[PDB]
C-alpha cells in the first residue's frame, strides 16, 4: 500500500486527519483543469512487448507467406475449382443467393 | 410578512432567442376546412351568401386595423423614417450595381428630409405610377365576379 | 452444389375474391416470387377471430411492425440540437393493422385487425391467448440500410485474369456476404496461374502486413522520441 | 478555487455593471463552461491508444448544449401556458399519449380568418357547462333490464371466470420503492449513523451513499486493525 | 389531537430562500459597515 | 468558518466522479474592469436592448 | 421473438461478414409483372421454393396448407471478427428470426368506393338499424336481416384536396345493395356501455355508433350455466361450471364489421404535392437542393479561391 | 374506449447510415461482452 | 386574434393510450429520459456538480479569501 | 366546518372567494380558489352549512 | 362576424 | 406589502416561472407520471392556465419522511445530536421495511424534483385526478365502539416515502402580460 | 447440371363453386372497381 496522501502527509499529523483528508477525492482533476490519471492512462501507447511481439508474429507471417508460395494444388480440388468455377458462371445471382442460403442451412441444420 | 423587489437584470434570459428552426429539427391545413364545413353546414343560394360574408369581413377587418394603425402621427413618423432609410440605401445599392454594371458592359444629409414633410420631396409621378399599377391589376374584378356568380 | 430450378409455363391467373375484410386471390403458385416461401390463401373475418379466441381455438397473434422514424422519439433532446446521436427508436405495431393468426391445429391464417381495438383487447387479456410481433426484415430496417444499398451497389463475384482463364470469383472474407460457394481468389490463381501471380501478389500483401507493423512501431518511437 | 478554476474567475461579474459587459466578459475565453467540458483542457494530448480525449469530450460538449436548449424550450412553453396561449412547441407523443389523428399532432396555426371566440371572449366554457358535461358522461345509463335480454352478468369479456390477505387493515404495499429496502435496514443497524455530524452524499446503490460509508468504515477499521498485527 | 386542522397556518410557514436571496443576503451583511 | 466552506464546495464539485495550464490563458482575456471594437459593441448592444435588430449582433462575437 | 450470438466456427464459415440481403419489389408491388404477363398469355418464369425446403418439405406444403415453421427464417450479422478479443477467438453473428412481408399475397384492403354516386342514410337511421341487432337492447329483434358494414378512415386528409374528417360507413343489405353515412362529427361523448339516445337526434355522432358495435358483440350465456354457478354450494363445482359453460353470439348472425383506410394517391413529399399546396419553405429548400446539384461546386469555388487567398 | 383508425399500407421508411450500423454492431457487442 | 386551435384534442394535439392507463404498449410514444428512477440522483450529481462551478452566492468571502 | 361563506364570481364562475371561520388556523381570512371541474363539490359544500 | 358567430361556435362545442 | 406583494406579481408573472427544481430536459412521461399519482409520490401538482400542462413536484426519496437518514440536513435533533426518526413496524406485514409507517415531512423542507408533463386531451374526462382524489380524501378518523374510543386506521396512514398530493390550479387572469 | 421440381406442386388448387356466397366478383364490379381506382388517382389533380 502507501500510496499519496501518507506520502506527502504521512507523519504530517495523526491518524484522524489521514481518513479526514482522504475523504474529499481522489486527488484533483477534470473539475480542476487537471489531467486526470485514469484519462492520461489511456495517452500512453503500449511498450516495446508490443514492438518485438508484433516483429515475432511479423517473422511467422513471413514464415507461412513462403510456405504459401511453395504451395500447390492438389488434383482432386482441382477438378473442384473446375466444378466451382463452372457453376460460378453457369448460374444467376439469384440462384448464388438461392445455394447461399442452401449452404447457411445445411451447417445449420447440422 | 415580508417585501417582495423589481427584478431589473438579466430578465428571464430565454425570449432573447428565437429557437423554433432547432427544436422542429428542419435540418395549418385542416383550419381554413373546419372553418367553411362549419359554416356551409349549420347554417337555395345561402351557402353562397354566407360564404361571401365571411370573406368579405375578414377583408375589411384586416384593411380597417391596418387604417386604424396608420392613422396615428407617431406611427406616420415611424413609416418617415423607414421610407427615407430606404431610400437611401436603395440609392447607395443602385449606384454602385449600375457602376459594375456599365464596367461589365465596358468589358462586353438627413435632416433636410428628416425635418421636411412628406409631399414636398416625393414627385407626383411616382404616386400616378403606383395608381397607375393598383388600377391595372384590379381593373378586372366586376367581370371575374360576374362570371362566378352566374354559373 | 445442385443448380436449383429453372422452368417456365403459362398460367391462368385465378378469379379476384373479396372477403370483405380483403380483396384479391388471383395468385395461381404456391409460394412467392422474390422469397422462397409459401403464400396464405384463407383469410379471416371480426367475429371468426373473435370467436376463435373466446373458445380458445387460437394460440398465438403475431402482428407486423413499422420504423418508427427518429425525429417522433422523446428519449432525448431532438437530432437538430446536436447531441451524440442516439441508437435506434423502437418499431411501432402495425399501423395498416395486418396480422398472422396462428390455430390450435396449425393453421396460420391472414387477418386485418387495429391494435388497440375494443373488444379483442379485453378476450386477448381474459383467455391469455399468446401475442406478439413479428420483427422486421433485414432490407427494411434501418439500421442494415447500408447493408442492402451495397447489396444493390456492390458487384456480386470478383474477377481473376492470368492470361488464360478470366475467372469470377469471391470476394474477401471481410466483404464476403454470403458465403465461400464459388472458387477462393487464391485457389483461382494457384491452380489457374502461374508462380509469378503467386510470388508478386503474396510477396506485396506480406511486404503489406510488414509496413502496417512498421509504421505502428515508427510512430511508437516517435511518441516516446 | 479561483487558481483551479474550478469556480467562476475572480471579477468575471457583478450584478452592477451592464449584463451588455457582463455577457462579454462570460465568452472571453470559454467561461460559459466548466472545466471537465473545456477543450483547452484537452487540445494538447490525443493519441494513438483511445483517441476518446478530444473525442469524448466533444462528445459530452453536445449533450449539454442540447439539455440547455430543452429547458429554453420548456420554459418558452411554460410562459406560453401561464396566460392561455396555444403552446409554440410541438413535441413528440411519450409513454402514455399518442398522436392526435385529425390533426398532425400540429394542434394549432394561423388561418386569415379571425377566430371570432377571440375576438369576441368567448373562449372558455363557462364551468357549470363542464360539470354537466362530466357528470353525464361518467354515469352511463342501463335502460334494458336482464329481465327480457338473457344477459345476467356485466359488460367484458370472461363472465364465468370473471366471478369465481391484510388489505383491509394496513392495505396495499407500495412497489415503487424496494431499491431502497436494504438501505433502510442499514439503517436501523447503525444508530450512530443518525447524528448530525455526518453528511453522506446520498444515493441508493451499493455504489452510492450510506454503503460507501460503510464500506470505508469496516475496510479501514480492518486495514489499521492488521496494521496492528504487523507489530 | 383529533379536531386539528392539518392545513397549519398563513403563518407558521418559516421563510426559505432561493439561491439569489441567498446572495443577496450574503451580500447585504458582507457590507452591512 | 472559512475551513467549513471550503469542504462543502469542495464536495460539491468533486460530486464529478461518482458515477496546457489554463490559468495561463485564463488570465489571458479582455475583461471589462468593473480594446478598440469591444466598447462599440458593449454600447451597440446596450443601446440596442428594446429592438429586434439586437439580433445580428448576437453573431458578431468570438 | 428470442434472439442468439453465434460463436461457432463451421457456422460463421457459411454466412461470413453476414447474409445476403434479399432485393426485388416491395412487398405490394411484386404480383403485379407476373399477373400482366398471366393475363396477357405470355410464358412467365416459375416461382423456386426457398433452399431451406427439400423434398419431403415441398410434398407437406402442397398438401394442407403452410406452417408458421415454412415461414420463419433467420438471419445473421457477423461482429468483430477472428483477433480482436478473447473468448471469440473466431468472431462472432447475430441472428435473429423473423417473417417478410411478402408471405401475404396480392392482399389488400377493400377499395374506396366513389361517394358521390352513392345513395347516403342518415346517422339516426344507422343507430336505430345498429339497435336493431344488438341483443342487449331493449329494441332487439330476431328477424332483422345480415348487415355487412365497412369503416373507411381517410387518408390523404392531410396532401391534396376533397379529405375528409371522421369515419365513413358503407353498409350493404341482403339484396347486395349498397349505402354509405357520413360519420363525421363524433356527437356527443359516451361511455361503451351506454343506452340512451342523445334526446337530439341530430347528436349522433361516431361515439354512439361505436357504443352499439361495442355492445352488439356481448357474449350470450344460457340461464342454466349461471343456474350451475349460482346455486351449487360447492366451490369447485362452481368452478367447473364456469369452466365448462357455453354461450352463443347473436351478432354473427347479423353483422359483419371490417375497418379500412382510403389509401392515398400522392406522395406527402412528391412534386404534384407541392402544386397543390404551395409554401415558402417549400421553394427555399427546393432552389437549395437546387444549388447543391448545381452550384454547391462553389463549396470548391472555396478552395478555388483559397489557393490566390 | 379506443379509436379504430386504419392507414391502407404503412410507408416502411424507404425510397449517413454508416453511424447506424456502426452504433448497432458497437452495442451489440458491448452487450455480447458483458452477458459473461 | 389569428390563430385556430383543433378541435378534437382541444390544442393539446395528443391523445390518450387507455391500454395503459389501467413487453408492453407498442403504439404508444417512446419513454422519457427520466422514467429511469433508478437514474435519479446521479444525474442530480452531475447536474449539482456541473452547477457548482458557475454559482456565485457565496462570491464575496470567496473573493476576500483570495 | 371551517368556511362560512363561498361566492362563486368570475365571468365564467371557476373561482370562489372563501370565507374562513374564526375557528380557522389564522382567523378570519378571505381566500381565493380555481376550482378543477369537480361534480362533487356542491354537495360537500351544501351539507357542511 | 357576429352574425357568423353562433354558426362558426360549434368549433369549440359552445352555445 | 399585503397590497404591494400581490400586485408585484401580476405585473411580474415571468420572473416566477420555477428555475430552481428545473434543469435540463427534465420531461416525465405521461405513464411514468400515472405511476408516481397512484402510489403517492407526488407531492404538489400545479396544473397551469391552458390545463394541457403540469409542473410535477417530486420529494427526493430520503427527504420525503422522517427517517434520520445521514443524506437530509439534520433539521430536527436530539440533545444529544442524533436526528430523530418516526418508523413504525407495521404489526400486520413486519419483516419489510418498506411496508413500515412514518410521518411525513413538512413540504417547505423538501428537497424537489419539478417535472415537466403534457397532459392528453382528454385528461379531465377521463377522471383520473378526480379518482386520486377521491381514493386519498374518502378515509379518516373513526370512532370504534367496540373499544369505545376514536381511531385512526392503518389505511389513513402514509407508510415509508409516501406523501399527500396538493393539487393547485393557477388563473390565467392573473398575468398581467 | 440442375435440379427438377414438379411445376404441379407450386401451382395451387382452389374450387371456385366451393366458395361462400358472394366471395366471387362478377364483371361489372370488377369494371365499377377499376373506374373507381382511376377517379383515386385522378381526382386531387383535377380537382
Ligand atoms: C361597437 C363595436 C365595438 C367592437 C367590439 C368588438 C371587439 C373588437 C375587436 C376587434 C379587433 C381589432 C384589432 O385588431 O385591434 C387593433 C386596433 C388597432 O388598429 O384596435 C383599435 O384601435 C380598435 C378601433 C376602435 C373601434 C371603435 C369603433 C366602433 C364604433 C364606430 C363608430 C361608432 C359609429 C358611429 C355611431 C353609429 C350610430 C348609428
Ligand atoms: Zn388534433
Ligand atoms: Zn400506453
Amino acid at each position: 500500500s502507501e500510496d499519496s496522501v501518507e506520502q506527502e502527509f504521512g507523519g504530517d499529523y495523526s491518524e484522524a486527519s489521514l481518513e479526514y483528508i482522504r475523504a474529499l477525492g481522489p486527488k484533483k482533476g477534470a473539475p480542476f483543469a487537471e489531467v486526470d490519471p485514469a484519462e492520461q492512462a489511456a495517452a500512453l501507447p503500449p511498450s516495446q512487448a508490443e514492438c518485438e511481439a508484433a516483429k515475432a508474429v511479423l517473422e511467422n507471417y513471413k514464415r507461412d507467406i513462403d510456405a504459401l508460395k511453395t504451395y500447390r494444388p492438389s488434383e482432386q480440388e482441382r477438378a473442384a475449382i473446375d466444378a466451382r468455377r463452372a457453376l460460378a458462371l453457369e448460374a444467376t445471382p439469384e440462384e448464388l443467393t438461392w445455394l447461399k442460403m442452401r449452404e447457411y442451412y445445411a451447417t445449420q441444420r447440422a | 410578512q415580508s417585501e417582495h423587489n423589481v427584478k431589473i437584470f438579466h430578465n428571464s434570459w430565454w425570449t432573447h432567442l428565437n429557437i423554433k428552426n432547432l427544436v422542429n429539427n428542419q435540418d395549418s391545413e385542416f383550419i381554413n376546412s373546419a372553418i367553411i364545413k362549419s359554416i356551409n353546414n349549420k347554417t337555395s343560394s345561402e351557402k353562397e351568401t354566407m360564404q361571401l360574408l365571411l370573406m368579405s369581413s375578414s377583408i375589411l377587418l384586416h384593411l380597417c386595423a391596418i387604417i386604424s394603425l396608420v392613422s396615428i402621427s407617431q406611427v406616420r413618423c415611424f413609416v418617415k423614417f423607414h421610407l427615407i432609410l430606404l431610400y437611401k440605401l436603395s440609392n447607395v445599392y443602385n449606384a454602385i450595381l449600375n457602376q459594375l454594371s456599365n464596367k461589365l458592359q465596358k468589358n462586353l444629409g438627413f435632416l433636410v428630409e428628416w425635418s421636411s414633410d412628406f409631399i414636398t420631396i416625393i414627385p407626383e409621378n411616382v404616386d400616378i405610377y403606383i395608381w397607375n399599377v393598383f388600377s391595372k391589376i384590379y381593373r378586372t374584378i366586376p367581370l371575374s365576379f360576374i362570371s362566378t356568380t352566374l354559373g | 452444389p445442385a443448380l436449383p430450378a429453372r422452368a417456365t409455363a403459362v398460367v391462368a391467373p385465378l378469379p379476384e375474391k373479396n372477403y370483405g375484410s380483403l380483396r384479391g386471390g388471383r395468385w395461381p403458385f404456391l409460394y412467392d416470387n422474390v422469397y422462397g416461401l409459401p403464400v396464405v390463401r384463407q383469410v379471416a373475418s371480426y367475429g371468426e377471430v373473435l370467436e376463435g379466441i373466446r373458445t380458445g381455438r387460437i394460440s398465438q397473434v403475431l402482428w407486423f411492425q413499422a420504423p418508427r422514424a427518429v425525429t417522433a422519439s422523446a428519449a432525448a433532446p431532438p437530432p437538430g440540437l446536436g447531441g451524440p446521436q442516439q441508437p435506434q427508436p423502437p418499431p411501432l405495431a402495425s399501423p395498416d393493422g395486418r396480422c398472422l393468426v396462428r390455430f390450435a391445429n396449425g393453421q396460420v391464417k391472414q387477418a386485418v385487425i387495429p391494435p388497440g381495438e375494443p373488444r379483442i383487447s379485453q378476450a386477448l387479456q381474459q383467455y391469455g391467448t399468446a401475442v406478439s410481433y413479428i420483427p422486421l426484415e433485414p432490407r427494411y430496417m434501418p439500421e442494415l440500410a447500408a447493408m442492402r444499398a451495397r447489396g444493390a451497389q456492390e458487384a456480386v463475384l470478383g474477377e481473376v485474369d492470368t492470361g488464360a482463364v478470366a475467372t469470377p470469383v469471391e470476394l474477401p472474407e471481410d466483404e464476403r456476404r454470403g458465403a465461400a460457394v464459388g472458387p477462393t481468389a487464391f485457389e483461382a490463381v494457384a491452380a489457374y496461374g502461374s508462380p509469378e501471380q503467386l510470388a508478386a501478389a503474396l510477396d506485396d500483401n506480406y511486404q503489406a502486413a510488414a509496413g502496417q507493423v512498421a509504421a505502428l512501431l515508427a510512430e511508437r518511437e516517435a511518441w516516446v522520441a | 478555487p479561483y487558481d483551479a478554476d474550478a469556480n467562476l474567475g475572480y471579477q468575471i461579474v457583478d450584478p452592477t455593471a451592464s449584463m451588455g459587459e457582463n455577457v462579454w466578459n462570460m465568452a472571453q475565453v470559454y467561461n460559459s463552461l466548466p472545466p471537465e467540458l473545456n477543450p483547452l483542457r484537452t487540445q494538447h494530448l490525443a493519441d494513438r491508444g483511445g483517441g476518446n480525449t478530444q473525442a469524448a469530450v466533444e462528445a459530452a460538449r453536445s449533450a449539454f448544449d442540447a439539455q440547455v436548449v430543452m429547458e429554453a424550450a420548456l420554459l418558452q412553453n411554460l410562459e406560453a401556458a401561464a396566460q392561455d396561449l396555444p403552446k409554440p412547441h410541438r413535441l413528440p407523443p411519450t409513454a402514455g399519449t399518442v398522436a392526435c389523428n385529425e390533426c398532425g399532432g400540429a394542434a394549432w396555426g394561423y388561418s386569415f380568418f379571425p377566430n371570432t371566440a377571440v375576438m369576441f371572449g368567448l373562449e372558455r366554457p363557462f364551468w357549470g357547462d363542464t360539470l354537466a358535461r362530466l357528470s353525464k358522461y361518467w354515469n352511463p345509463t342501463q335502460v334494458a333490464d336482464p329481465a327480457r335480454t338473457g344477459q345476467l352478468l356485466p359488460y367484458g369479456e370472461g363472465g364465468l371466470r370473471r366471478l369465481l390477505a391484510l388489505e383491509a387493515v394496513v392495505g396495499k404495499a407500495p412497489a415503487t420503492t424496494g431499491r431502497y429496502r436494504r438501505d433502510l435496514e442499514l439503517l436501523l443497524a447503525h444508530p450512530e449513523l443518525r447524528d448530525g455530524a455526518l453528511r453522506v452524499p446520498g444515493g441508493w446503490g451499493p455504489e452510492g451513499g450510506l454503503q460507501t460509508y460503510l464500506r470505508g468504515q469496516q475496510e479501514e477499521q480492518a486495514r489499521m486493525q492488521r496494521r496492528r498485527d504487523l507489530a | 389531537e383529533l379536531m386539528r386542522s392539518a392545513v397549519p397556518a398563513p403563518g407558521e410557514v418559516p421563510n426559505r430562500n432561493s439561491r439569489g436571496q441567498v446572495a443577496e443576503q450574503v451580500r447585504a451583511i458582507l457590507d452591512q459597515y | 468558518l472559512r475551513s467549513r466552506m471550503f469542504l462543502n464546495f469542495l464536495t460539491e464539485r468533486n460530486k464529478y466522479y461518482l458515477n496546457q495550464n489554463l490559468r495561463d490563458i485564463k488570465i489571458k482575456a479582455n475583461y471589462n474592469n468593473f480594446t478598440m471594437f469591444r466598447d462599440f459593441w458593449v454600447w451597440s448592444y446596450n443601446n440596442t436592448q428594446t429592438n429586434a435588430f439586437n439580433q445580428n449582433l448576437w453573431w458578431l462575437l468570438p | 421473438t428470442a434472439e442468439r450470438f453465434i460463436t461457432d466456427a463451421k457456422e460463421l464459415n457459411a454466412t461470413g461478414s453476414g447474409l445476403p440481403i434479399i432485393d426485388g419489389p416491395d412487398w405490394e408491388e411484386q404480383h403485379w409483372a407476373a399477373l400482366k404477363a398471366m393475363s396477357a398469355g405470355r410464358p412467365v418464369a416459375l416461382p423456386t421454393p426457398h433452399a431451406k425446403f427439400g423434398p419431403e418439405d415441398l410434398q407437406r406444403i402442397a398438401a394442407s396448407g403452410p406452417r408458421l415453421e415454412d415461414l420463419t427464417l433467420e438471419h445473421a450479422e457477423r461482429l468483430a471478427g477472428p483477433g480482436q478479443l478473447p473468448t471469440a477467438p473466431d468472431g462472432v453473428a447475430l441472428a435473429f428470426r423473423y417473417i417478410p412481408r411478402s408471405v401475404l399475397g396480392d392482399f389488400r384492403q377493400e377499395v374506396e368506393p366513389d361517394w358521390r354516386s352513392l345513395p347516403a342514410m342518415s346517422p339516426a337511421e344507422l343507430y336505430a338499424g345498429l339497435r336493431a341487432r344488438n341483443w342487449t337492447s331493449a329494441h332487439y329483434d330476431p328477424a332483422a336481416e345480415p348487415w355487412r358494414l365497412q369503416v373507411f378512415s381517410c387518408d390523404y386528409k392531410h396532401t391534396g384536396v376533397t379529405g375528409w374528417p371522421g369515419y365513413r360507413v358503407v353498409v350493404t343489405s341482403r339484396g347486395g345493395r349498397r349505402r354509405w353515412v357520413d360519420l363525421a362529427e363524433e356527437g356527443e361523448l359516451v361511455q361503451l356501455t351506454e343506452q340512451a339516445p342523445p334526446a337530439s337526434p341530430a347528436d349522433i355522432g361516431y361515439s354512439h355508433v361505436f357504443a352499439q358495435l361495442y355492445q352488439a358483440y356481448e357474449p350470450r350465456y344460457s340461464p342454466e350455466a349461471l343456474a350451475a354457478l349460482y346455486g351449487s354450494s360447492s366451490s369447485k363445482g362452481k368452478a367447473a361450471a364456469a369452466a365448462a359453460a357455453q354461450h352463443d353470439t347473436p351478432a354473427l348472425r347479423h353483422l359483419d364489421v371490417s375497418y379500412h383506410g382510403t389509401g392515398s394517391a400522392v406522395a406527402p413529399g412528391s412534386g404534384t404535392a407541392f402544386l397543390m399546396q404551395p409554401s415558402w419553405d417549400a421553394v427555399t429548400g427546393a432552389i437549395r437542393w437546387g444549388l447543391e446539384r448545381s452550384g454547391l461546386p462553389e463549396l470548391r469555388a472555396l478552395r478555388d479561391s483559397l489557393l490566390p487567398e | 374506449n379506443g379509436h379504430l383508425s386504419v392507414v391502407s399500407n404503412a410507408n416502411l421508411l424507404t425510397g449517413k447510415r454508416l453511424n447506424s450500423y456502426l452504433i448497432y454492431v458497437n452495442q451489440n457487442l458491448k452487450k455480447f461482452i458483458q452477458l459473461n | 386574434l389569428l390563430q385556430h386551435k383543433c378541435q378534437r384534442c382541444k390544442g393539446a394535439g395528443v391523445m390518450t393510450c387507455p391500454a395503459c392507463l389501467g413487453g408492453g404498449c407498442r403504439v404508444c410514444g417512446t419513454a422519457c429520459a427520466w422514467d429511469a428512477e433508478s437514474e435519479w440522483m446521479e444525474r442530480w450529481g452531475e447536474w449539482e456538480s456541473r452547477l457548482a462551478y458557475y454559482d456565485k452566492a457565496t462570491g464575496p468571502l470567496m473573493d476576500e479569501w483570495y | 366546518g371551517h368556511v362560512a361563506r363561498v361566492r362563486f364570481y368570475g365571468p365564467e364562475k371557476n373561482k370562489v372567494m372563501a370565507t374562513t371561520r374564526a375557528s380557522a388556523p389564522g382567523g378570519e381570512r378571505l381566500c381565493k380558489v380555481v376550482l378543477p371541474p369537480d361534480p362533487e363539490l356542491l354537495d360537500h359544500l351544501v351539507s357542511n352549512g | 362576424l357576429a352574425l357568423l358567430t353562433p354558426t362558426l361556435l360549434t368549433l369549440t362545442g359552445q352555445s | 406589502a399585503i397590497f404591494w406583494n400581490k400586485l408585484l406579481d401580476r405585473v411580474q408573472y415571468k420572473e416566477n416561472l420555477p428555475q430552481a427544481g428545473l434543469v435540463g430536459d427534465m420531461r416525465i412521461s405521461y405513464a411514468k407520471f400515472l405511476e408516481l399519482l397512484k402510489d403517492q409520490r407526488v407531492k404538489r401538482l400545479v396544473v397551469y392556465g391552458d390545463m394541457r400542462t403540469a409542473v410535477v413536484e417530486v420529494p427526493h426519496p430520503w427527504s420525503a419522511s422522517v427517517l434520520g437518514h445521514p443524506a437530509t440536513h439534520p433539521f430536527y435533533e436530539d440533545s444529544a445530536h442524533n436526528r430523530v426518526s418516526m418508523l413504525r413496524p407495521n404489526p400486520a406485514a413486519p419483516e419489510d421495511v418498506t411496508q413500515w409507517f412514518c410521518a411525513e415531512m413538512p413540504e417547505w423542507d423538501m428537497e424537489k424534483y419539478r417535472f415537466y408533463v403534457d397532459l392528453p386531451g382528454d385528461f379531465w374526462e377521463s377522471g383520473v385526478l378526480q379518482r386520486h382524489l377521491a381514493a386519498q380524501r374518502a378515509e379518516g378518523a373513526v370512532w370504534d365502539p367496540a373499544s369505545g374510543q376514536y381511531i385512526l386506521p392503518y389505511r389513513a396512514q402514509k407508510k415509508v416515502f409516501q406523501v399527500s398530493t396538493e393539487v393547485q390550479l393557477l388563473d390565467p387572469q392573473e398575468s398581467w402580460d | 447440371r440442375r435440379e427438377a421440381i414438379p411445376a404441379e406442386l407450386l401451382l395451387v388448387k382452389e374450387d371456385p363453386s366451393k366458395l361462400p356466397a358472394g366471395v366471387l366478383q362478377t364483371r361489372e364490379q370488377l369494371k365499377q372497381a377499376q373506374r373507381d381506382i382511376n377517379w383515386a388517382g385522378k381526382r386531387e389533380q383535377v380537382f
